[PDB]
């Protein structure tokens, strides 16, 4: 009875993740487009703005320029890298925890920390 | 050899440490950081395990050690550490009685400044009526 | 203005330094009704301008 | 009069209010925990004794002078500095005993906490006939270092009493211990927060190491974001002695512990957004187009390109300021997505049968991992292949209709053999024969191995 | 007063019917024609949106039940904050089930020649867009409560021992067969369904 | 189960947390093994306990500052749950210390019919049922001038409905009338706001931990009433709480119970506490019980009522390692093995 | 073909994106900063890195504000029911799921640093646990950037 | 750390003066983008060095 059930179980789950990691690795796709979207919504309104043939050199045409290229830098660094990243890098990790951690990882064991004086 | 495809291979030894050289083999294993010891004896309760009392001992100067890195914060052989946990305990004693004598009196000052202060604000509302 | 001057006289019958505080956030809770006077007078001075 | 606490005021009020029904003159006026001061009025007699009831219930020192307010004055004013004097007095005192306390406090903890630590270990040992046995786990290459090092300290120190060391040959589960450097340490580290593996089980961080940054950046995908997070994780590389000496608060350490980790990351977004056209969302004209757009038009109606090669190395830059460049986008990232999952699940399946093979397990091979491999690739392996093969295909020059392969694999489980769009000779024959033999596993994997263990006890 | 509300719309909705129905005018009331006359845009759009929405509030509903509760059982046992986190992965999948559905349907929205625009196929592929749209939404919503409910059981019954984790995650896995489920049905419905044309 | 973790989802799992601290029976055992009060203090610091008794250092350790101490980190622990509560669960974390508030009041108020020291009838008065007025209870004698001055401003002030002042200021004979009216109408409103406000898992499993109180308090006053009370049945049932599992037909029976045999026919009846009366303490009988019910109100998962069942039983493991305590203190060990212990 | 209560849909759509992205983001930065303030009377010294669920609320309503000025360039007196109901759908979408993950910081963040002031090793579990609930603004992100890409074709 | 927003400043900056200088397609080549390359590189090109002012300032920090 506990490898019966525990080889239904098995079956069960091994027959449903196969279905439902490949339509998990989508989230590939789906932060990709996330990420070329949000950097080209963010340029088309920072910098493409600052962009203009008229005003050559003047001085509001200059400090134009320098407000939308600070105001896209900031935007960029605090969302597109810091608050992005992060989430990109979070879910390539789940991608590591769940959809390849389970087709060979068994994982019951316990750390190898032996007594030592550096560690205490 | 490396360990990073598979992990490495381990023995399971078992030493014999005589009474005589005890305390230098296992500050020996302490400094080699290569034995994972494992606890013999899971069927003793917390007492009756054989070094209680020795380490309750270093439980109470733990909390001694704990209550000077308190207080600032306010504002080995066998008998190299059974000389300096006496200048631990001989300090601690003086420490306390000397902070408890110190909130203790600050307090008594509190209970005058405020004696004051209701004789400064009810002698004016005397002379305002 | 009622749910803040009920506290507010609650509070300043304790401590007499809290009454102008009391005023001054209702004060705050009336300009909302001011606003609202400010909109609906821009609004009805719209009505019958130029109106066929 | 008297003092009293700021909070405990207004309760005093209306406990003095409903005792003396009315009757009273109540004041308070702020001591500048918090206090205040009060006057009462008690308007008569009888009462006098029980509003001081009220007053020392709720922790209130009455003052009552009776005999001035300039004379008690000058005699607790003769206490108030003769009291402060004692208290600079006994804080000089302590501030001089501090002195030579904090630059001892390293050396008096660091004390207890490893000799704490030595009488932890030594209730982990055995004391059966006055002499304590140690029974333990080190690894191999370890064992010859002990048997050194034991053996010299023992002698060295005179005390003729011996040690004996032995290796016990035993059955439970040894501890792992991968040995990483500074590269592979925060993947080792990444891949046992979630689980510490089995002993000489397959590590799942070694290859997390390559493609933890690379399922990163094919989410992350652009030159220049990419090459702003190679140089912020090579800023901590190149700098990496003087912030391992260096107190790190946890987010700090965090990124400090991973420092090789965002350089991969940084490393392979680079790379895929040059096979992306995305550099802070633009495009790069650096190889020659497979599309030519057409050179005499009217301005503001929708044109097409005609194709003339393809793109060398990544995507086109012909699609940047498309109508449905998108829809090809999507197209290309939907099946990059599933066809780079298949890999990763087909590499990552094959470690299993390394672990079955190196446990010697047969039973444990034909009852998991070939009826998982010929389900697995039976199914999303051909449709890894099909996406293969369609992109194979030109389904134009050959004046074909481009199949659909969502409603392929929809019609592939509903309606076996009715093949409306086909997409190679011999399908609606071959797909019945992947069907049964991925219908044929989930039998055949739920009833293998209890059916063969229970056979194997008999 | 929601009641009240409830009673009033419903005395409205029976005295309008047979207001209607009396004077031999009961025809007028005509759920048909409303159908046919509708743009098959709106039951496509909101097919599409209420699917990624719905499949999104059933996933972060999922998300706290199961992620409050890991905190809190976390604080004396917290060797459970990063191996308990499948939890609040197999409730999250739900919503790139809405995700990639949505993505999939909005493929099948093209603009569709006004001389056939409220034809059969134009109609069709509205009505099933917006009900293979419902039908993924609410599984993933309520696959995502589920799988939340369980999850947040497992958090503590976690912390309680080690080894009923891994008892009680087979119960996560027999919640989240629904929304697989729901994205095989939507998948199924919209099969047959061609762009606008 | 479905909106319970807005409010409640990090009240449940750190209560839940502290459940699994509850010692159970191999925890017990290894108690009872104890040779000194000192080895009781090390046993106790490998549990959930560990260095609670740091500050005492082995020589005023006495029995009955183990149960202080061990007593206020429960106190604690559950002012910590209570600070992270909000809406209707605060107001359940009130309406529980409302119970603890009666038993200060009553305890406040003979204080100074026999003329103690306000300071030392306040250190045995109970933690969780303070009150800011609790300590001006010491003003007056009868009944009128300690609610009107006093009580109407506590959350005890709608408990005084039934307390019929006759301008007799107070004996001891009194007190413990107003406590178990006090207590009556408590339990009445509690039940009522269990009924009403508390969500439908976390009412029928509280609604049973309520009636239990009602139950086991019907018992002690009608059983109390033999010994040391003479009075009128018509008078006795309006200290009688009326929401319990007993009420209707047994509490009738309770309240013309002149003898041992008015209550024990009575109570054999219904048919939860038959046997009680038979054989053995009756008050370890009811412990046993309130323990029986607070472990199956752990099983139930999305219900409030796990803080209930959580502080009743860590407040009998505190009486368990009382007893304990108790025992290897005064050298007793016949009865080392009366605790109680379900988990 | 465009009648003239197309631009209903997409000026409610260009609405709702907003709105109900603000509800979620002003329950996600009440919820859980009523945390902040109850954790930060007895250990001070965690208050900026307890700002984290307040900063991702926000960054939620910067999606529902991509949204609505990225629908409100598109309208029109005189376009489609095509183009309306399109930017419908961009707005319910980014709508829902603003408010959903909204609500979810909310609800783990006031959580997650109370957990984090009793236990320091929960702080990378409310962080990895806020993450998740983050980029379902993300999923109704795209299916609103997707809807936008096909309104005037 | 307006020094590294600065010396990105002067890199990007003079990237995009140098593109609308040379009339790429990927900023000129479209009807919405502006007509005159070298009047947008004149006044992308002064901001470059606004921001190596700013990056020599702060520099010397």
């Amino acid at each position: 009875g506990d490898v019966m059930i525990h080889q239904v179980i098995h079956t069960i789950e091994f027959c449903l993740n196969c279905i439902s990691h490949t339509a998990s690795y989508l989230r590939l796709w789906a932060l990709s487009l996330a990420h070329a979207q949000l950097s080209s919504v963010l340029w088309d309104m920072t910098i493409s703005n600052a962009f203009s043939s008229k005003n050559s050199g003047s001085p509001l045409a200059v400090m134009k320029v320098v407000f939308l290229f600070a105001m896209w830098f900031v935007l960029t660094v605090c969302i597109l890298v810091f608050m992005e990243g992060t989430s990109a890098m979070l879910h390539a990790l789940r991608l590591h925890w769940v959809e390849a951690m389970s087709k060979f990882f068994e994982g019951e064991g316990y750390a190898y920390e032996p007594f030592s004086f550096r560690a205490i | 050899e490396e360990a990073i495809f598979r992990s490495a291979d381990m023995t399971y030894v078992q030493l014999y440490i005589p009474l005589e050289v005890i305390r230098e083999v296992t500050f020996l294993l302490g400094k080699m950081s290569v034995f994972m010891v494992m606890d013999l004896n899971k069927d003793l309760t917390a007492f009756q395990r054989g070094y209680v009392n020795q380490l309750r001992r270093f439980d109470e100067v733990e909390r001694m050690v704990g209550f000077l890195n308190e207080v600032v914060e306010k504002h080995l052989s066998l008998e190299n550490v059974n000389d300096m946990v006496k200048e631990i305990t001989d300090c601690e004693s003086r420490a306390r009685q000397l902070d408890e004598s110190l909130d203790s009196l600050r307090s008594k000052l509190n209970d005058l400044l405020e004696q004051r202060q209701v004789i400064f604000e009810c002698s004016k509302f005397i002379e305002v009526n | 203005i009622g749910i803040v001057g009920d506290a507010g006289v609650r509070g300043s019958s304790q401590q007499p330094r809290l009454f102008v505080g009391m005023i001054l956030i209702l004060i705050f809770a009336e300009v909302l009704g001011l606003y609202g006077l400010i909109v609906a007078l821009l609004l009805n001075s719209r009505a019958t301008q130029d109106v066929v | 009069t008297g003092s009293i606490r700021r909070t405990k005021v207004d309760i005093l009020n209306r406990i003095l209010w409903r005792l003396l029904r009315g009757n009273l003159i109540f004041q308070n006026f702020p001591i500048e925990v918090e206090k205040d001061c009060f006057i009462i009025f008690t308007h008569g007699e009888t009462l006098l004794k029980k509003v001081k009831r009220v007053i020392d219930s709720l922790n209130g020192k009455i003052v009552s002078l009776n005999t001035r307010s300039s004379e008690l004055v000058d005699t607790l004013n003769r206490q108030i500095d003769d009291l402060q004097r004692i208290l600079d007095t006994t804080e000089q005192t302590l501030h001089t005993e501090l002195l030579v306390i904090h630059d001892q406090l390293p050396v008096w903890s660091a004390m207890t906490k490893r000799e704490k630590y030595v009488y932890t270990t030594l209730n982990k040992f055995q004391q059966e006939s006055q002499g304590l046995i140690a029974e333990g786990w080190v690894p191999s290459t370890e064992l010859i270092h002990l048997q050194d090092s034991l053996k010299d300290y023992i002698e060295t120190l005179g005390s003729e009493y011996s040690t004996v060391f032995n290796v016990i040959l035993t059955n439970k589960l040894p501890p792992t211990y991968h040995r990483t450097n500074k590269f592979t340490q925060a993947f080792q580290s990444i891949v046992d927060a979630y689980g510490i593996a089995t002993y000489k089980e397959i590590n799942a961080g070694l290859a997390t190491v390559v493609t933890f940054p690379f399922m990163f950046a094919i989410m992350f995908g652009d030159m220049g974001h990419g090459f702003i997070l190679f140089l912020m994780a090579l800023f901590l590389v190149l700098n990496e002695r003087k912030f391992g000496a260096m107190h790190r608060d946890e987010i700090f350490d965090m990124a400090f512990t991973g420092r090789y980790v965002l350089l991969l990351m940084g490393a392979f977004s680079v790379y895929t957004g040059l096979l992306y056209n995305d550099i802070f969302s633009k495009s790069m004209t650096i190889f020659k187009s497979g599309w030519q757009w057409p050179s005499t038009f009217r301005k503001g109606e929708s044109i097409e390109a005609k194709k003339t090669g393809v793109y060398p190395f990544g995507l086109d830059f012909a699609w940047h300021g498309t109508d449905n460049g998108l829809l090809f986008s999507n197209s290309y990232k939907m099946k990059l997505s599933i066809l780079m999952g298949y890999a990763h699940m087909t590499y990552s399946f094959m470690f299993s049968y390394i672990n079955y093979r190196a446990k010697n397990s047969k039973v444990d091979i034909i009852g998991n991992f070939i009826p998982g491999l010929v389900f697995m690739q039976s199914i999303f392996g051909y449709l890894s292949w099909a996406i293969v093969y369609k992109w194979s295909k030109d389904w134009i020059k050959d004046d074909k209709p481009a199949p659909g392969l969502l409603n392929m694999l929809i019609n592939m489980f509903l309606a076996p053999g009715t093949i409306d769009d086909q997409l190679y000779s011999g399908q609606a024959k071959l797909q019945v024969v992947l069907l049964l033999a991925a219908l044929v596993c989930v039998p055949w994997l739920l009833l293998y191995k209890p059916l063969t263990l229970r056979r194997l006890n008999k | 007063f929601s009641h009240f509300l409830y009673y009033l719309v419903l005395i409205v909705v029976i005295v309008y019917g047979l207001y209607k129905l009396f004077t031999g005018h009961g025809s007028d009331i005509n759920f048909g024609k409303f159908l046919l006359r509708t743009s098959p845009y709106m039951w496509a759009n909101l097919g599409i949106a209420l699917c990624v929405g719905l499949s999104v509030v059933g996933a972060a509903w999922g998300i706290f039940i199961t992620g409050s509760s890991m905190i809190g059982a976390g604080v004396r046992a917290p060797r459970i904050t990063t191996k308990n986190l499948i939890s609040i992965i197999f409730c999250e999948v739900v919503a790139i089930y809405g995700l990639i559905i949505a993505i999939v349907f909005s493929s099948k929205l093209t603009v569709a020649t006004a001389e056939n625009m409220y034809s059969k196929s134009n109609l069709y592929t509205g009505y099933s867009l917006f009900w293979a749209g419902i039908t993924v939404g609410a599984s993933n919503l309520i696959c995502g409560i589920a799988v939340g409910i369980t999850g947040a059981t497992a958090a503590i019954s976690d912390a309680a021992d080690s080894a009923l984790f891994v008892k009680i995650l087979v119960i996560e896995i027999f919640g989240s067969i629904l929304g697989l489920l729901g994205l095989i049905v939507g998948l199924l419905m919209a099969g047959k369904a061609s762009e606008f044309q | 189960g479905v909106y319970f973790n807005i409010d409640n989802g990090f009240i449940e799992g750190v209560v839940r947390g502290y459940r699994n601290g509850l010692l159970s029976n191999n925890q017990y055992i290894n108690l009872t093994q104890c040779d000194t009060l000192e080895d009781l203090k090390l046993q106790l610091s490998s549990t959930d306990y560990g260095n609670f008794l740091s500050s005492v250092s082995s020589e005023s350790l006495t029995t009955s500052l183990i149960q202080e101490y061990a007593s206020s980190k429960l106190y604690h622990e559950f002012n910590y749950i209570r600070d992270q509560s909000s809406g209707s669960t605060r107001k359940f974390m009130d309406y529980i210390t409302y119970g603890y508030m009666i038993d200060n009041v009553a305890l406040m108020i003979t204080g100074t019919i026999h003329d103690r020291d306000k300071g030392e009838i306040l250190q045995r008065c109970h933690p969780l049922g303070w009150f800011d007025t609790l300590p001006t209870l010491s003003v007056a004698t009868d009944l009128e001038s300690l609610y009107e001055t006093v009580l109407v401003d506590t959350p005890l002030a709608p408990y005084f409905k039934n307390c019929f002042d006759t301008a007799e200021e107070l004996d001891d004979m009194n007190i413990e009338i107003i406590r178990n009216k006090l207590y009556k109408a408590y339990l009445e409103d509690f039940y009522n706001f269990v009924t009403e406000e508390i969500p439908e898992p976390a009412k029928e499993c509280m609604q049973t931990l309520l009636g239990f109180e009602a139950d086991r308090r019907s018992i002690n006053i009608a059983l109390n009433s033999l010994q040391s009370s003479d009075i009128d049945p018509d008078l006795k049932s309006d200290l009688l709480p009326n929401i319990g599992k007993l009420y209707p037909l047994a509490t009738f029976h309770l309240a013309q119970a002149q003898d041992f045999e008015g209550v024990r026919a009575a109570l054999a009846n219904v048919y939860e506490y038959r046997g009680f009366l038979e054989t053995g303490n009756l008050e370890d009988h009811f412990y046993q019980l309130e323990m029986e019910l607070c472990r199956d109100a752990f099983t139930q998962q999305f219900a409030i009522s796990t803080v209930w069942a959580w502080m009743k039983s860590k407040e009998q493991e505190v009486r368990n390692i009382t007893w304990i305590a108790e025992c290897i203190a005064q050298n007793q060990r016949e009865r080392i093995n009366n605790y109680i212990s379900v988990y | 073909l465009c009648p003239v209560y197309a631009p209903f849909f997409g000026a409610i759509g260009c609405a709702s994106a907003i709105i109900f992205t603000s509800l979620g983001a002003a329950y996600g930065t009440a919820k859980s900063g009523v945390g902040i303030c109850a954790t930060c009377v007895l250990r001070p010294d965690l208050l900026f890195k307890n700002i984290v669920p307040v900063i991702m609320a926000g960054i939620i309503a910067i999606y529902g504000l991509v949204v609505s000025v990225l629908v409100c360039y598109s309208l029109g007196q005189k376009q489609a029911l095509y183009t309306g109901f399109i930017q419908l759908g961009a707005g319910l979408s980014v709508g829902l799921s603003g408010l959903a993950a909204g609500f979810a910081i909310g609800i783990v963040g006031d959580a997650g640093v109370r957990g984090s002031s009793q236990q320091p090793r929960l702080f990378v579990g409310m962080i990895l646990i806020l993450i998740f609930a983050e980029v379902l603004g993300l999923y109704g992100l795209i299916v609103a950037l997707l809807l936008n890409s096909r309104a005037t074709q | 750390c307006c020094t590294v927003l600065s010396a990105f400043g002067v890199v990007i900056l003079s990237v995009i003066a140098h593109l609308f200088n040379t009339n790429h397609e990927s900023f000129v080549g479209s009807i919405n983008d502006p007509e005159d390359g070298p009047a947008v590189a004149h006044t992308v090109y002064l901001a470059a060095l606004v921001y190596l002012v700013f990056f020599v300032f702060c520099g010397f920090q």
